[PDB]
């Protein structure tokens, strides 16, 4: 059987997870994808709105 | 806003890994099988000619439910001048589409 | 100049916060969902991603939203209603190549690029990954300079009054009146390419300020007056931030950085507006010393 979700890999976020895909429930045929990446010592969380 | 990690299913782990391999093949990405529950996938950009890699990992989150995890691989991919991050998001949106 | 030397010895990367969020729009996105997402996410600009060409092609800003609101309003008066369903790509076609900067580029380069291209949003794009990392602004840069530049040696012009330096704009100040409809303001914004308009009274005294930032509050009704639209004032408002001609550059830079607004209204003893002094003016001045 498949490994159990590590904490602190959160299943849901409400508003070590670096590079992980998060996404909103789809609505109006538009997809919202999210993830945090690292450039040297700087972090950015990118949201892509995509039909 | 409510953000969800990857995607969820209540199929059998084996069934699940079956469909993502099929979904992958459909896109014509190359993939490697590390574990029975861990896939490294590679893809060459038709426009930029660069390569982007990512991991698909299946976890158990429930007694009935499993979670497919997408993670970009920070390996000197990708763009381009594309965008490793954006191209990551696109590889995913495509797979999540073929599924569903 | 110490300002010039500092700028040339620092990379843009030094200006990026440890942690930030970035909102990107696929160009096929519908304009109306794009602008709602700016509001929802609390951001003033978004990089635009052309999936077909697989690269960033431009930026979506409030100025765009305003252009679009203005067109929409006029077209409606003549029964044309096409702009709502417009994807971003089609509205761009209806009418500015992407200007960006490497994290390894100098802060001096950042400043010049903003001035020379007359923009306000400089995306820092890594040429290796191709990722946009941060959107750099006048405010961010001027705060950084103030913080990281030693107070002495202090150039002598820092102690010179506005009057002497002549920094800012002192002729043809676009202004609105308390009783001015928001759609009228749009016309002025679109025509004068100016970031904010002083709200004055019968005798020309400033009593408020109507920014471009105060307009997207509406993507979350263009008939109300300017005064009315500034009642949904979301942040605590001490009043209008101003300055006099006798005040020194240093005092004005300090006010600006601590206040964290894009400009001061130059005014006299009577609160009559005599000019505007913007972050653009100041940075331009520090870069030509
Ligand atoms: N980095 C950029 N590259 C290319 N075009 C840009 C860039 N930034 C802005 N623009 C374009 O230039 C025009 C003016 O943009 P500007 O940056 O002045 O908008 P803004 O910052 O939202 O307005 P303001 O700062 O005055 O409130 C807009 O139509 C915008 O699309
Ligand atoms: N001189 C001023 N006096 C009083 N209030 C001001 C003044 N300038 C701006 N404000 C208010 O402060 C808010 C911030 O506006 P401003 O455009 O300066 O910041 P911003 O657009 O968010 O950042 P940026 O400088 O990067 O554009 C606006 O709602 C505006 O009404
Ligand atoms: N209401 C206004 N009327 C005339 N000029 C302005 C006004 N607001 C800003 N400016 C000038 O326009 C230029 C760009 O400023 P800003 O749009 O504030 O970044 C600067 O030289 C400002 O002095």
């Amino acid at each position: 059987s498949p490994p159990i979700l590590p904490p602190h890999l959160l299943q849901v976020i409400l508003n070590v997870m670096l590079n992980h895909l998060y996404a909103l429930s789809i609505k109006d045929s538009v997809m919202v994808l999210s993830a945090t990446h690292r450039y040297k010592k700087k972090y950015v969380t990118t949201l892509l709105y995509k039909p | 806003a409510k953000w969800h990690l990857g995607i969820r299913s209540q199929s059998r782990p084996n069934d699940i890994m079956a469909e993502v391999c099929r979904a992958i093949k459909q896109l014509d990405y190359e993939w490697k099988v590390v574990n029975p529950y861990y896939l490294r996938v590679r893809r060459k950009n038709p426009v930029t000619s660069t390569f982007s890699k990512m991991s698909l990992q299946l976890y158990q989150v429930d007694s009935r439910t499993y979670l497919l995890d997408f993670r970009s691989i920070d390996d000197g991919g990708g763009g381009g001048g594309g965008s490793h991050t954006i191209e990551f998001f696109e590889m995913c949106a495509n797979l999540i589409k073929i599924l569903a | 100049s110490v300002y010039t030397t500092f700028m040339k010895s620092h990379r843009c990367y030094d200006l990026i916060p440890t942690s930030s969020k970035l909102v990107v729009f696929d160009t096929s996105l519908q304009v109306k969902k794009a602008f709602f997402a700016l509001v929802t996410n609390g951001v003033r600009a978004a990089p635009l991603w052309d999936s077909k060409k697989q690269s960033f092609v431009g930026m979506l800003t409030i100025t765009d939203f305003i252009n679009i609101l203005h067109r929409y309003y006029k077209s409606a008066l003549v029964q044309i209603y096409e702009l709502e369903e417009h994807k971003i790509e089609t509205w761009r076609e209806v009418y500015k190549p992407l200007v960006c900067i490497s994290p390894n580029a100098s802060l001096f380069d950042a400043v010049s690029s903003l001035i020379r291209n007359k923009i306000h949003r400089l995306p820092v794009i890594d040429p290796e990954s191709g990722n946009t990392l941060y959107i750099l602004t006048h405010k961010r840069i001027l705060k950084f300079l103030k913080l990281f530049i030693t107070e002495f040696p202090k150039p002598e012009f820092m102690s010179k009054s506005l009057e002497e330096l002549q920094i800012g704009t002192y002729a043809n100040i676009a202004m609105v009146r308390t009783t001015t409809p928001v759609y009228v303001a749009l016309g002025i914004f679109v025509q004068h390419r100016v970031s904010a308009l002083p709200v004055v009274d019968e005798k020309g005294r400033v009593v408020d300020i109507y920014s471009k930032f105060d307009v997207i509050n509406l993507a979350a009704n263009l008939d109300v007056s300017v005064t009315k639209a500034l009642q949904h004032r979301s942040h605590y408002f001490e009043g209008v931030l101003k300055c006099y001609l006798h005040e020194t550059l240093e005092a004005i830079i300090n006010r600006l950085v601590e206040a964290e607004v894009h400009r001061l209204v130059v005014v006299d003893e009577h609160d009559v507006v005599k000019g505007i002094v913007s972050l653009s003016d100041i940075l331009q001045a520090l870069v030509l010393t």
